[PDB]
Formats: C-alpha cells, structure tokens, sequence
C-alpha cells in the first residue's frame, strides 16, 4: 500500500560502476565495483540484485547481480 | 536526534569470586584452574545487565 | 542553590511580567487608538540527562528519555491590531480611521512617526498638528479665517471661506499601511516608529489598496476589553499564589537539609 | 458594548432635539421641518460598533 | 490555569459577545433598512476521558464514558432578514422595498455595494445618490427643470417638465436578489458587499421572478423588537452573573487549595 | 507516600471535575440544541487484609472484616436528553424538534454526524446548510427565486414560487432516532456521531413511530436548570474546601513523624 | 514482559508507551508480553476492564479489537526474585506462571 | 487559507496549513522554545490535511491551552517535600549509627 | 419560567398588535378583521412549554 | 480477516537469486543464494518456501524451495 512506514535494516540503495572492455561480446563477464549511497553503516555479506549499467547514451550494456566482497 | 546510531557493545562477564585473583595494579584475572577450564579469554555473558 | 528554585524564580517573573501587561491594558481604557497588548512564553531548556532514542538493547530502543526542563520566559508582546469602536466627539478636527491605516507625523528630529490617533489641532501657524505638537506630514496647512473644516471620506481636507461659493482645497490627508503592523516599534506618545519587521511604509489615500476610510468628527477609542482582563488578573494572582507555594516548599526542602 | 449603547443613546438624543426643534417652530413662516437619518458603523461583520 | 476557569472564562465572553450583539441592536432601533443580529452559539472541545462506548470486557460495552467538556464558542451574528414595517414620509425621493431585493449603488473605488436603504437625494449634477453620497445604480439623472419626481411600481422613474402633459422616463431602477442574503459582508453606512457564501447577484426587475416591488413616499424601518431585546438583556445579564459566580467558586476552591 | 494523601488527592481531583462539569453547563446556556452534562462517581477498589466471613473461631465468623478504601473516580458524564424550552425567533429556516429525532449532516471527511440545533441557512449554492457550514441531509436544495419556505411538521420543504398557487416540494426532512441516545459521542460544533454504545441509526419521519415533530420559526433553547447549578456550585466549593482540610491534616501528622 | 536476552519477567508497573513500530513497552522501552500494536491512524486507545485494546479509527463507528493485554499469575508470588528494574522473574519458590485473561 | 482582497468578490486561496501526524507523540525530543524535534521513538512524520488520516481539525482565533492539572500538583508537592524530609531523617539515622560505631 | 413567561409575553403582544391592526383599520372599504388563536405547548403532561 | 494484526517472529522476508546455467534443462538443479531484505536479525536454521526465480523478462525459469546453510 502506498500509505505505509517500512523500516528496514537490511537493504542498501548503492551505485554500481564498471569499465566496458575493448571488443565485449554479449556473454562475457566484468568486474564491478558497489558503494553505498546514503547512510548505510556497512555492506559486507550483502548480495547486488540485478542491476542495469547504463552507459554516457542511457543505453543497459551490462546487468550486474552477485555476492559483494568487503574487506574486512 | 535523529541520527542516534548504535557503535559498539561492550564487553560484559561473568565471574565468581573463587574464579579471579587481583593482579599487582588492581585488575583481576583469571586464575590458573579457572583459566584451564574457561578458556584464555571469557567469553561475553548476553545475560549481563548494566 | 537548587534548580527547582531557579525554575520557580523564572515562573514568578512571568507571571509578574503578564501582571505588568495587564495594568498597562487597564491604565490605557480613555486612551484614543491604543491597542491591547499580550504576551507569549515558551519553555526554557531541557536538560538532556538520558538520550530520547537510544539504544537501550539490541533490538529495543529508549522511548521518552529523562528531559528535566528549566523555567518559562517571555518570547514576546503582540498587539490585537483591530478597529476599536468608535466616539463622536462632535470636533471637526477629529479624523477616525475605519481600516488598517496609519497617520504619518514628522518627529522634531526629522524621522517620521506613525500614529492611529486622531485627535488634531492648528497650531498658531495653521499647519495641522497632533495633540503633542507634532506636525502630521503632509502640510495640511489652514487659511487664516476658516469657518469650517470638511475631511472627506478619501482625505480631501477642504476649507469654505466666506463670500465664496465653493469649498478650497488646501490638503490631502493620506494613510500609510505597513505589511506587519505588529511589527512597529511603540515609543510612547501614541506613536510607532518603522522597524525592519514592519516591512515599508506603503503610502496612500484612504479607500484604495486596503487603507481605511476616514470619518470625521469620530475618535478610534482603545480595543481592551475589561472583562477579560478581570479573569486574567485572576489568573495571574493565582499562577503567582501557586509559584510562590513551590518556592516555599523548596526553601523548608533546604531548610531540612541544613538542620540534619 | 459600552460605546456601542452610548451610540444609540446619541442618536435617541439627534432625535429628539431635531423633534424638539420642528416643535417650537410650529408657528414660523417659511419652516421647513428637519429629519435625522442613521446607517450603522459595522466593521467587518459579526460585531458591531453602534 | 484550571479547567473550569477557562471553560467559565469562555462562558464570559459569549454572554458579552450576546450583550453586544443587544445592545447593538437596540442602538440602531430607528435607522432605516436595518436587518437585527442574532448570535449562534456551539460546543468547544469534549475530552474524552473514557470514550464513550470502550469495550470494557470482551461482551460488555461501557456507555457513555466520561465525556469532560470544553466551554462555548460563537458560531456567528446571523443577519434576521425580515420585512420591515412601512411608514409613509410622503417625500418623492424615499422609496421602499416589499419582497427581498437590494438596491445596487457604486462604491468610490468602483466596486459595487447593496443598500435596501431607500432615502436617496440628488447631488449637484443630478444623479440619484444615497444619503452618503455614493450614487445609486443605474445612475438615473435627473434634469434640473424638474418639477415632480414619479417612482412606480416597477421601478420606473418619471419626470415631468414643466408645462408639459406627458412625462418623460430618465431611467429604470432595478433590485438586485441573491440567493443566501446571510452571507453578505456588511460594511457600515447602510450598505452590504458580495461575498462567495451569497451567491452571485442576479439582478432583476420589481416585479417579475422574485425582486421585491418599490413603493413610493415610503421607507423600511428597522426589525428590532425592543420588548423581546429587553427580556433577552434581563437573561443575558443572569447568565452572565451566574458565569461569574463560577469563575468566584473556582477562585475560591484554589485559594483554600493552596491555603490547605 | 501516606494513603490518607492519596485518598484525599482524588477526592480534590474528582471535585474540581465536577466543578468543570457545572463550567461547561453555565458556559453553554445561549447554546441552542443544547443538553446538560451530570458526572457520576465511583469509588476505587477497596485493601481486602482480613477477609469478611473468615473463621474467626472454630465455630464462629468474622463478621464485616476488615476493609480499607481508596479514593473516588468519576465512572462517567450522562447528558439529560429532554426536550429544552422552545423560543419563537420569527425565522422561515429556523427549526425545533419537539420529540427525540436527531438532523443529520455531512462533514466535508464524507462521514455522518447528528445534530439536533435547527438553526440553518442557505448558502451559496442554494442547499440548506448548519451554522457551520456543514450540509444537512437529506440535501434540501432551495431555487434561486424562492418567495417564502415552509417546513411542516411531517418534515416536508416546500418552495412557493411567483405566480404559482401550488407549493413545490423540493425535498423531505428525516430524523434518526437511536436506541441509545446518551451513547452518542460529542465533538463538539453541536454535533455528536455515532458509537457501537449508541446502537444504530434508525431513520423516520418527523411524527411517524417516535421522531418528533418539526417547528417552523422555533428554535430548541439548552436545558440547563441555572438554580441547580448555583447550589450544586456550593455544594461542590463546601467539598473542596473539606478535601483540602484533609490534605493539610495529613500534612501536619507527617511533620511531626519527621520532627520524631 | 520480554528481556533482552531472550526470558520473560513480571512486573506490575502499568506505566506504558507506545514504540515507533506501535506496540506497547514498559518505561524503560522492554516489549510488554504479548504485544499490542497501536496504529498510527487512531483518535482514542481505550484499555479495558476485561484488557481487550480497542481504538477508533476516523468514519468507523465501530472500535477495531487490537489485543488482549492477559495477565500471569503465580501461586507463592512472595517468592519472586526482583532482578533491579522494576522487573520479577520466576524462582523456585514462585514456579508455575499461569497466564489468564483478567477477570479469570 | 484564503485573503480576501478590496473590490474581489471571492476570496483568493493562499495557502494550505498541513498537519504534521506522528504515530508515538511522546517520543519527540522538547527542543526548548514550544518545539519538538522527530527521534527514533518517534519515526516518520505524516504530513496530512487537517481531519484527514487522523488528523486534528483547526480552529482559527483560539489558542490551545496548557493542560497542567493544578491540585495534582500541589498535592504532589506536598508527597515530594516529605518524601525528602524522612530521606533526609534516614540519612541522619546512618550518619548517628555510623558515628557511635566508629567512636569505639 | 423565563421562556414559559416569554411565550406568554409575545402571545400578548401578537394579540395586542392583531387588536391595533382591528383599529387602524375601522374606515378601511371591505377591510375583514383578524383574531388570534393560541394553543398550549405541553410536552411529556407533566413539562408545561408555554 | 483484512482489519488484523499480525505480529510473526520465525517468518523472514527474503530475495533469492540464482545463475541459470547454459543449456540448462528442465529439471535440473542450481544452487541459491537467500538474503534477508528487510529487519530480520537471522536465518540461521530457516526453509525457503516455494519462491518463483524471475529472468529479466520476468518469467519464471526456476522454483526454489529448500533448506538454508547459515555459516555460524
């Protein structure tokens, strides 16, 4: 319902960037690097659901989802 | 006030008299026999109060 | 010495300060365009002690900690700017105000002053001056043998001379209206001067952009309406009954103390 | 609500001394008898001021 | 500071605001086309204590809980739109109303008003003017020659020239109905301003789809009844003095509450 | 800290209710539709220590044992629904119940609120409206040229318009009954709605199974008995001062235990 | 009520507040057993004789239930162990917590 | 809110007075001069239209007023001062057993 | 009985102004005079309202 | 009943997410990876109900249902 209060604990909003390699083909695999937007005191076993990388046109080149790793 | 996050727990035990001796500077420590069963360090108490 | 004392040291200026508002609203009744005035307190600090929203366990939290507050103090005087009724006084010199406008004086130093009060006189010169002296910009000045002075309802003060047939026009009465009229600061003598919280003095005739209408012959006598004073002296003398029982009981708390 | 009653009171008086006045000049040639009208002073509706 | 001081200082300023509304009233028993004031009164707040109807049990219910009440507030002064009583001035220049409608006169600033004052004059120019000055709608003029001023039925108003058999028509009056004549803003001489809670103003002929019909030599008198004004003074004052024998009672509980 | 200051603390507390209670009453005594509150009080539990109808010996019972009181507590406000006087105020839209209806009436939220005031307008739009502004149901809508309004005892609105010797009907006045009438909850603006303690709304006609009649150019005036109120005034000024005396007498055994 | 580390204990300081996420603690913000959930929209909370939490809700002439606020009895309730924070918890000699509805 | 201007027949709209609803009132933070700021008892401030969603109605030209109970007060003072006056008497009882104990 | 006497007072005075109306209109060509009819206002039979 | 409350402490909310393989064949079986969205302070011995795995497309390419492994 649009009238509600959710309160959570264990969801963070991040931004995901990552570099389009020379001569990508559909398929292949990048690496991605996750940071947190706003007050979120860590993210270390959190899970990126899928995420568009849109590129300078606004165009998806990209869907990112997996396990972040956090130093620790 | 909104901004009140939690930091850090302390570290609260459990431990009887016959268990500690008191150290030359004033802190107490575990004694031998105590120490061989308990372990090296004791482990936090979540039933502790303070 | 003990904060209870402070706090009910702060409640007994408050509620003399509220008695002071109440006289000076009691010794103003005959007063012509004076209004009311009331006072507004709020709460003093509020030591902390425990935080409100703290964590008091993993998963609860501290609703509504330990705030401990300090006295009461005055946060300002505000003015009930209405229209007052209204006295015939029979006096062509007299001008009421019907709306929300001011009369402009000029003060001996230069500075303009405002003042809803309308009781005029001609000084020895003609010129239109308060019951003070002070002369109210604009001019209005008087031809020497007036037999009757007319102040329409959009301030056209006109003179008719004798042998002559048509009235003569030797003023315009002009009203200025200000965006906060409680913001005017009030010097006494009836009269308020500019603030920077009054905004500006927008300057006009009397019927046009919201200024009042002028009646002549009619004072603006003061807005306080007693009976609301008398159940506010009431309450006052209480609160302060009550304020001084809880320094006394404070003063036998020390006294305890002491004696041991 | 005393300027208000005090108002009234006025007004009563204009009557009557405009009554008086055509009275004692039943008797003069050339009289043109006197009539006092009266609009109230209503401020900004739901009070009045006489 | 204690809840039956307020709630009795509330019942104070009703029983004023009733005596004002009295002896506004009776001051302007003698103005013509005046409408009498009648002041509404409702409830103020109702703390619900135990809210009526809790369920108390798990099959009882708990009537009427304890329901502690706020004083009194005024709703409004409603205008009694009635049909004065006619008198016969005999003066061509006084008309009267018989139905509901009003007169449209324009204001200086050029926004217009409605007056059922009928005592009009005639300016220097010549137009129809209301006893203020302010010149009534349509305008109607009227020649300086003239030597009998006919106003009928229908609003239609003749002057006959002299020397001649037929008269000749400078115009047509008309009234202006509005579908709530409560809710018009009055603003003193006589005369009421639109407001959104009266509608528009239709304006009509007298005689035709609900305006009132125009008498010559006539004018409307006031409404008021002084008899029922003076019962309602009588109470109103034993309101008052009862309201304010609870506001002693209170004083007196709290006195010899802090007294002990 | 003692009990005696406890037990005497809710005597002084359930008295200056009912002070605020007779408050309310006087405060609200030129409010039309209007019924009088009554407080009703209990007292609080009761310290069982040596349990009635014990053995006090082997054959014999203690008889009434042991048992101390606490205070008092008001159990709940109880309005007197009865028919107030009738006052005749001349007005085509002013009505009175004679019986044990209730009008109904829209808040702008879209829920339903009862009001037994009559005193209704018109506005703007030409629906019959409260005092306040709130629209009265069943939605009588008054036309533009409206010449007079009649409303009958059965609860019909009729509109006689120019010309027409037949009255049009332009609408039907219910009024909702409830098995429980003191159960409704007030909110004050006269208006009280409905609570699962005050049964269900049973709509029907004004002289039909038990709504009451509708008078035309009456209005119900408030219930409240002024002389019961000055005496009970009394009555509850004696109580306070005797709940007071009290406070101070356990006030001064507690200083000499402290002076021990 | 419900301790921190996961046990209950008694108390019979009545003194409550509702949490942000509603329902209703002690003073010292411990969640009172077993909840009561406020909602946010309600114009009067009415706790009553039998302990059923009814609230009103605007245009709803009717009270919506919310809980039932039952109480635990002991048999020897001297024998309680008063662990500081206005809280009794169960001790040898004050076993067998019966909870009830209030009135039975 | 709405002004209404010389010569205008119908008021103009200004603006809206929105009322801010909190779900657990008593958990704001009294900030000093009549304000209360939002903590994390007291979550998520509801802007509404005053009487909708729970909301409170306004009414213009009256002042809510505090609501201190005045006997409760005194009565209450009357508690706390001999409440300090047998402390005060315990503490002297201590200090006169203290004294004969360490004067042996 | 300050509004069971305030009926009475207006019955008297409607009958009095109906009474006035008779006179001013005794040379009045097919003028047919009024008279006043009044009725109780009993409630419960035990509650008198004027 | 819609006008209850609710107040459950063993029900987590959660989102799964998985790698449909290539030439992945129906019937066959992939792991999960279960991470708690929102306040839920553990799941260490919980059992994912019947929970439909979306694609991009939003069609379901997966059924999960099992049983979590919580490091401890």
């Amino acid at each position: 319902p649009t009238g509600t209060n959710m309160q959570l604990k264990n969801v963070a909003a991040v931004m995901v960037t990552a570099s389009y390699p020379p001569f990508a083909r559909q398929g292949q695999t990048i690496d991605v690097v996750v940071s947190s937007m706003g007050n979120a005191k860590s993210l270390r076993g959190g899970t990126l659901l899928m995420t568009p990388l849109k590129g300078v046109d606004s165009q998806v080149y990209a869907l990112a989802q997996g396990n972040i790793l956090v130093g620790g | 006030p909104n901004t009140v996050a939690p930091v850090g727990r302390l570290k609260l035990v459990k431990a009887e008299g016959n268990e500690v001796q008191r150290s030359d500077d004033g802190l107490f420590r575990l004694t031998a026999e105590a120490q061989a069963e308990r372990g090296a360090v004791l482990a936090a108490d979540p039933s502790i109060r303070i | 010495m003990i904060s209870s004392l402070w706090i009910a040291k702060t409640g007994l200026d408050a509620q003399q300060t509220n008695m002071d508002v109440i006289a000076n609203n009691l010794a103003n009744v005959s007063t012509n365009g004076f209004k009311r005035q009331r006072a507004v307190f709020e709460d003093l600090l509020y030591q902390t002690i425990r935080q409100p929203g703290a964590q008091s366990s993993e998963q609860t939290t501290l609703p509504s900690g330990l705030q401990i507050g300090t006295g009461v103090r005055p946060v300002a005087t505000e003015r009930l700017h209405s229209q007052g009724n209204l006295s015939q006084t029979n006096n062509s010199k007299d001008v009421a105000i019907k709306g929300q406008g001011f009369f402009q004086v000029m003060l001996p130093d230069g500075t303009s002053a405002y003042t809803r009060d309308g009781s005029f006189q001609v000084d020895q010169n003609g010129q239109l001056v308060t019951a003070g002296g002070f002369q109210v910009q604009p001019a209005i000045t008087i031809p020497a043998n007036a037999l009757s002075i007319t102040i329409g309802r959009d301030g056209v003060v006109s003179v008719t001379q004798q042998g002559q047939a048509a009235p003569v026009q030797v003023g315009q009465l002009n009203l200025t209206t200000f965006m906060n009229d409680t913001g005017l600061e009030s010097i006494g003598e009836n009269l308020y001067i500019e603030t920077q919280s009054s905004g500006a003095p927008n300057e006009s005739t009397p019927g046009l952009n919201g200024a009042g209408l002028l009646y002549q012959g009619y004072v603006e006598t003061s807005n306080v309406n007693v009976a609301e004073e008398l159940v506010n002296m009431i309450q006052v003398q209480r609160a302060y009954e009550i304020n001084s029982k809880a320094v006394s009981t404070t003063d036998q708390m020390l006294q305890k103390l002491t004696q041991l | 609500s005393f300027s208000q009653a005090v108002s009234g009171l006025n007004a009563a008086a204009t009557n009557l001394d405009v009554i008086g006045n055509n009275i004692a000049n039943s008797a003069t040639y050339g009289f043109k008898s006197g009539t006092a009208s009266f609009a109230d002073m209503f401020a900004g509706s739901k009070v009045g001021l006489g």
